[PDB]
Formats: structure tokens, sequence, C-alpha cells
């Protein structure tokens, strides 16, 4: 396998980039969600 | 998150964009707020 | 032993190439539905 | 067009579009506020012989103990009028009663 080449390099590089893909679409998505989210610190989870 | 006013608020002025008399929707306020938490419920209760 | 142990390597790499693949294939709809529910939330939830 | 975040985040003005290296480069102009002033707002008023006013991109503000109006966006009491102000032949429940209001 080592002597084959770059193959095992390039499988890794493109999963990985796939990956970064969808980290960078997570974040991307938090953000929108979050986007002028402005709340009161009076808000409590146990009353309201 | 709710265009700076009131929730039950942006309800009434959603349904009267519709072309809904805004008499109907202050009038049965009651109604409107039920028939949305049971439209939630009824989400809730289709994934059993 | 080299002989055999190349063949399954060269299949053992074809099908990590045919993985690969479709799994960029895969990711691509998955941005389109990350975008779509980003709009939605723009334009559903936090505004009409 | 009428869409809240699709042109970039924030209180969307105008955007601009200039070329940039395989692709375009958006610059979005947003509307941001440097400062704050808390005050107590109306969603609504019950007014005259009970009805119902909501204001327009705003809210009803008393100041100088008299019902006013202020955009939503920035603080400037104005008088209430039928140019910032969606009438309703009915008042809905909990919106101040105003009796005095035109």
């Amino acid at each position: 396998l080592s002597e084959y080449g770059t193959f095992c390099d390039n499988i890794n590089s493109i999963l990985d980039e796939v990956n970064g893909l969808l980290d960078t679409t997570q974040l991307h998505v938090a953000d929108t969600l979050m986007q002028g989210v402005t709340l009161s610190s009076n808000l409590n989870t146990n009353l309201h | 998150a709710a265009a700076g006013i009131p929730f039950s608020l942006n309800v009434q002025y959603r349904i009267n964009g519709l072309g809904v008399t805004m008499d109907v929707l202050n009038k049965n306020q009651k109604l409107i707020a039920t028939a949305f938490n049971n439209a939630l419920l009824s989400i809730q209760n289709g994934f059993s | 032993a080299q002989v055999q142990i190349d063949r399954l390597i060269n299949g053992r790499l074809t099908a990590l190439n045919a993985y690969v693949s479709q799994q960029l294939s895969d990711i691509s709809l998955v941005k389109f539905g990350a975008a779509l529910a980003m709009e939605k939330v723009n334009e559903c939830v936090k505004s009409q | 067009s009428p869409r809240i975040n699709f042109c970039g985040n924030g209180n969307h003005i105008l955007s601009l579009v200039q070329n940039a290296p395989y692709g375009l480069l958006f610059m979005h102009f947003s509307y941001k506020p440097i400062s704050f002033k808390t005050v107590l707002v109306s969603p609504g008023l019950c007014i005259s012989g009970d009805v119902g006013i909501a204001p327009k991109q705003g809210y009803f503000i008393k100041h100088n103990d008299h019902w006013m109006f202020t955009g939503s966006s920035y603080y400037y009491p104005e008088p209430i009028s039928d140019k910032n102000v969606v009438f309703m032949n009915t008042c809905s429940v909990n919106f101040t009663k105003a009796p005095l209001v035109y």
C-alpha cells in the first residue's frame, strides 16, 4: 500500500474537506438561529 | 424574533393579513390561542 | 502473497474511491438542505 | 426585497456589488444602533368609542403625560395620527385604555 502512492492521502483529504464543509454548515445554521436574538436576563425556565 | 410585538398580536396580525377581519380575531383570542396550542399538541402527538 | 494482497488492495481502494465520490455528492444535497433551513429560519420563524 | 436576513445580517438598508476574483463581493450596509433608551411601550391602545389602534413600525409611549408614537428603531416621540396607526373597529384585550386619545 505504501508503494502504491498518494491514494490514501487523497481519500483522507477529500473526507476532511467534506467534514469541514459539514462543520462550516453547522456553524452557519447556528449563527442563523442566534442572529439578532436579544433576551432579558430576567427569563427563568421554571416560571415563564 | 416576533417583529418587536407580543406573539399573540403577531398571530392576530398575520391572520388578519390573509383577509380576516380584526373584529372576529380580537373577540376570539382565547379560541385562537387554544387552536394554536392544540395544533402544537397535534404535532407532538404525531411522532407517536 | 503479494499478487493476492495486491488484488485486495486494488479492490478496497476502488471501493473507498466510490464511497468518497458518493459522500461528496451526498454532502452537496446536505448543503442545499441547510441553506433552505437557514432561509426558512429567517423568512418563516424570525419574520414572515 | 422584503426578506430579513437575505442581504447580510442586521437591519439591512441597501447593498452594493463589486467584481472579485472568481466571484462577486457584496457590500451590505446596515442600520446599526449606537445607544439605547429603556422606555415603557404599549403595543396598542383602546381609544374613544372603544376603537382599537396599533402602531405602524413603532410603539405608543407616555411622553409629557400624553400618549405619543415613536418608531421602533429610533426614539423620537411624535403625535399619534392616521399616518403611524393601524385602525380596528374593536380594541383587543390588554390594549391600554386611553379614552382621551383622538
